[PDB]
């Protein structure tokens, strides 16, 4: 099957450059353009440009004049994209694709995609989070269902992983989108169950936090 | 550079339905444009090229239309799978041009909020912080309103807010919201109140604690 797999999340300080990979199978790699494309939270698509391997063609967007270059090993079936003097704005996911083959047409559409690698530039410093449990209040608890919670506050950069009784709790999960203030992230996530699961069995969060090298599992307890 | 516009963020439709997605371009584009499909967290995929070709795979379905600036994504028949961000993309100058996509939602039965509160953990506390937080789960439709009361008099500064996009298995909505005191302030108060506003009443949800309780 035809896939395009990316390298992984990349963390950089201001003024550092990074080198993205783009491992293309299974196909003719020097018979299709590689594109790459830059999402920044809240904003559309970018296109950064596109490099021909084998044959070394490349085009860029002109606002990406000094920032992106690219390089395509043939060896390897690989693409791969530099960016140089990393600023805040340049935090972003980034997307490598094939551009479909075309004829006179010149429909110049993708139809593969990677999965994208995220990059963050920042000064900030890594904090590695708290994590907090959410057990319902001392008093009663009538319904068939009780919902637990864990709080994951004050960490930095994204992302984090959260996960119930190591993934095995997956129904009745929600993880809530994180939120920034300073320069740091505060993340939460609801668990419910059924009155008769807990507190007769335990319920765990298990949160990962690569960029400071961290993971915690907090068991939710009773309160009393 | 050649601006895609697609005015419309998100959009409705029950199952069955017919929806359509717009996408404008600041300049002629002849028939060079193509659609995507991007589900939650997973990788676009390729929908229509030269405005109205289906690409090989893609149900009938969807359809394309338009040509020179006006351009329309078309959906019959709407299924659970097609919950997903749907965007343009321009190729007949480079560089080429993306729109920022628009999200389909999918209708479904009013549903009021299951509301749960939950006060500071002791270990934050250790820290001095002190944080409350509120879930408002599984509500339809997205809009929903929270307040916060201390010992009964509402409660603005220190709330953030988080929401979840329209679950893929039930299509509702969730919401949570935190409210962070410092101990020495939260000390200093007994009843804490989460109240959940929302269209299917006009009786506000109430979930509330006290300090004192155990």
């Amino acid at each position: 099957q035809v896939q395009l797999q990316q390298s992984g999340a990349e963390l950089m300080k201001p003024g550092a450059s990074v080198k993205i990979s783009c491992k293309a199978t299974g196909y003719t790699f020097s018979g299709h353009w590689i594109e790459w494309v830059k999402q920044r939270p809240g904003h559309g698509l970018e296109w950064i440009g596109e490099i021909l391997p084998g044959s070394g063609n490349i085009h860029y967007n002109e606002k990406f004049k000094g920032k992106a270059t690219f390089a395509a090993d043939t060896s390897s079936n690989t693409a791969y994209m530099q960016l140089s003097s990393l600023t805040s704005e340049d935090s972003a996911v980034y997307y490598c694709a094939r551009l479909g083959t075309t004829a006179v047409e010149r429909d110049w559409y993708f139809d593969v995609w990677g999965a994208g690698t995220t990059v963050t530039v920042s000064l900030a410093d890594p904090s590695a989070p708290s994590v907090y449990p959410l057990a319902p209040v001392c008093g009663d608890t009538t319904g068939s269902s009780v919902t637990l919670g864990c709080l994951v506050k004050g960490y930095f950069p994204e992302p984090v992983t959260l996960t119930w009784n190591s993934g095995s709790l997956s129904s009745g999960v929600h993880t809530f989108p994180a939120v920034l203030q300073s320069d740091l992230y505060t993340l939460s996530s609801s668990v419910t169950v059924t009155s008769s699961t807990w507190p007769s069995q335990s319920i765990t969060c298990n949160v990962a936090h690569p960029a400071s090298s961290t993971k915690v599992d907090k068991k939710i307890e009773p309160r009393g | 550079d050649i601006v895609m516009t697609q005015s419309q963020k998100f959009m409705s439709a029950s199952v069955g339905d017919r929806v359509s997605v717009t996408c404008k371009a600041s300049q002629n584009v002849g028939t060079h444009l193509a659609w995507y499909q991007q589900k939650p967290g997973q990788s676009p995929k390729a929908l229509i090229y030269s405005a109205s070709y289906r690409y090989s795979g893609v149900p009938d379905r969807f359809t394309g239309s338009g040509s020179g600036t006006d351009f329309t994504l078309t959906i019959s028949n709407v299924q659970s799978g097609d919950l997903a961000d749907y965007f343009c993309q321009q190729y007949n100058n480079f560089p080429l041009t993306f729109g920022a996509g628009t999200k389909l939602e999918i209708k479904r039965a009013d549903a009021a909020p299951t509301v749960s509160i939950f006060p500071p953990s002791s270990e934050q506390l250790t820290s001095g912080g002190a944080s409350v937080v509120c879930f408002l789960n599984n509500f339809y439709p997205k809009d929903i309103n929270v307040k916060w009361k201390i010992d009964g008099s509402e409660r603005q500064n220190g709330v953030l807010n988080s929401w979840t996009d329209q679950d893929s298995k039930d299509s509702t909505y969730s919401m949570s919201s935190t409210l962070t005191l410092t101990r020495d302030e939260y000390e200093r108060h007994n009843s804490y109140t989460c109240e959940a506003t929302h269209k299917t009443s006009t009786s506000p949800i109430v979930k509330s604690f006290n300090r004192n309780e155990c």
